[PDB]
């Protein structure tokens, strides 16, 4: 399962 | 250790040709199991391996949502990135993400990963402690400040130590017949005369999985590292890989050469020689 | 930065004239990801060519496998034509049954 990542 | 789950996300802007394309492929070791492409007629997380198909509707929906959200976030990051580097809106740029976890034979976390590259160059990475960051430059330091302020590393750690390791363990169980099976290489040495004076000895390894392998040629038991031509391990297309190493030897001296093959599906490493 | 594609043309199984097989063109080590690959049969483009989902290695360079079912013969020449931003004109690599 993936993960919601954060904006750089 | 023995297994890894990893996601490889690529966001590429294309000014004048729509919004930045986003693609994400997930792998368990050298086996791809999912893909997502914002350019698909109807973008959704889809199975690319048999053992993942058993996951329910809820699994596919949640991951489709996670990737639609990552598509939006990478588009926002590409915009930010352009500003960090004082770049114009006219050029095409790439943001890649590589994240996941590795587990030992006992299934416990060996290490987590969460790193980024902008235009092919390392940008920022979560350190092995899953608590701090390494920024490659002053633009990445802006990202670092922001992530530190929002305590982002804590969330990543929670994912990498829990959710991630749990999924990998579940995939390993569901796809054990292939994921946990090492197919040893089928090996042989070919011989190709170049002139009356030299011939090429090529040592082959085919049908092996996983991709990790070492092929080395020795002359009189001495490694021929500088004189060996090695091609990059390549996918055969049936989940297995192939590779070869060649050496140009003087005619009549072929028997002084031996190829050594090391692969985890081999009980003991092989030693081969050209058998005319 | 930009990296030029490494290219390998080969069959899934050792070639045997008359036996059906798969012709592969594996392009790797390139950046950025836009690349054009055609599998050629006697200079002509093969239309039934599929490819893997874009992925990349630990060093961030991309890799793709393009493939098609084919039956090797003694006469037929096969090749892989690749174009990328790092190349002036398409690079063509001929299939060598022993490579």
């Amino acid at each position: 399962g993936g993960k919601k990542r954060y904006k750089l | 250790g023995s297994h890894s789950m990893r996601y490889f996300d690529t966001a590429m802007s294309r000014p004048g040709r729509g919004e930045p394309r986003f693609i994400s492929v997930g792998y368990v070791d050298d086996t791809q199991f999912v893909r997502f492409d914002s350019d698909a007629a109807s973008p959704r997380e889809e199975p690319r391996a048999p053992w993942i198909e058993q996951e329910g509707p809820e699994y596919w929906d949640r991951n489709t949502q996670i990737f639609k959200t990552n598509t939006q976030t990478d588009r926002e990051s590409l915009r930010n990135l352009r500003g960090y580097y004082n770049q114009s809106e006219a050029g095409s740029h790439t943001l890649q993400s590589m994240y996941g976890c590795d587990v030992g034979p006992d299934g416990r976390l060996l290490r987590g990963h969460n790193q980024y590259a902008y235009d092919g160059k390392d940008y920022i990475a979560l350190n092995e402690d899953l608590r701090s960051w390494t920024a490659a430059d002053t633009a990445a330091q802006i990202t670092q400040r922001k992530w530190e302020a929002a305590r982002v590393a804590e969330q990543d750690r929670a994912y990498l130590e829990g959710t991630c390791v749990e999924w990998l363990r579940r995939y390993l169980e569901n796809g054990k017949d292939t994921l946990e099976r090492a197919d040893p290489p089928k090996t042989h040495v070919t011989h190709h005369p170049i002139s009356d004076h030299e011939a090429t000895l090529r040592c082959w390894a085919l049908g092996f999985y996983p991709a990790e392998i070492t092929l080395t040629w020795q002359r009189d038991g001495e490694d021929q590292t500088q004189d060996t031509e090695l091609v990059e391990t390549r996918p055969a297309g049936d989940r297995t890989f192939q590779k070869w190493a060649a050496v140009v030897v003087p005619s009549g001296e072929e028997q002084r050469y031996t190829c050594h093959v090391q692969h985890e599906g081999l009980p003991k490493p092989l030693t081969l020689r050209w058998e005319p | 930065i930009q990296r030029t594609p490494k290219i390998q043309v080969y069959s899934r199984h050792p070639a045997e004239n008359g036996k059906s097989n798969f012709l592969n063109c594996y392009v790797s080590g390139f950046h950025p990801s836009d690349i054009e690959v055609d599998l050629l049969k006697n200079g002509e483009r093969i239309e039934k060519v599929e490819h893997s989902d874009l992925s990349f290695s630990k060093d961030w360079s991309f890799y793709l496998l393009y493939y098609t079912e084919f039956t090797p013969t003694e006469k037929d020449e096969y090749a892989c034509r690749v174009n990328h931003v790092t190349l002036s004109q398409p690079k063509i690599v001929k299939w060598d049954r022993d490579m």
